């Protein structure tokens, strides 16, 4: 995301204890714009074979 | 914002990058046919598979000596 803009912040969700992925995170970029790009682009986007939501 | 660096990613991951054009120039004010392959004929059968001999062997083209006079 690098590729969209310097981020603000990033924040991603482990569990505590053996600490490892809950599957979900958040994210600030600069702006509102960005986010309104990225989360139009990639709402839906389908990978190995998860698919993300983002919103 | 512009966001050109973002909206230049969505290009891509929306297109896949292959984005440019190979600009040929093109001078000429007529464009003409190509200048392309022109084989030889390859018969499977001849078109009359015995060529006719000499026609005009010299035995036929000298009939006669004249013996007139002159």
């Amino acid at each position: 995301f690098a590729q969209f803009g310097d981020l603000k912040e990033v924040r991603l969700a482990r569990n505590k204890k053996t600490g490892n992925s809950r599957h979900y995170g958040f994210l600030e970029f600069v702006n509102k714009e960005d986010a309104m790009i990225a989360q139009e682009s990639m709402n839906n986007y389908l990978l190995m074979g998860h698919l993300l939501q983002v919103r | 914002a512009p966001s050109a660096k973002a909206t230049a990613a969505k290009k891509a991951v929306v297109k896949g990058t292959n984005g440019k054009k190979a600009l040929k120039v093109r001078t000429s004010a007529t464009f003409r046919l190509p200048k392309t392959l022109k084989l030889a004929r390859a018969p499977k059968y001849a078109s009359k598979a015995v060529p006719h001999y000499n026609r005009l062997d010299s035995y036929k083209v000298i009939e006669q000596p004249i013996t007139s006079e002159t």
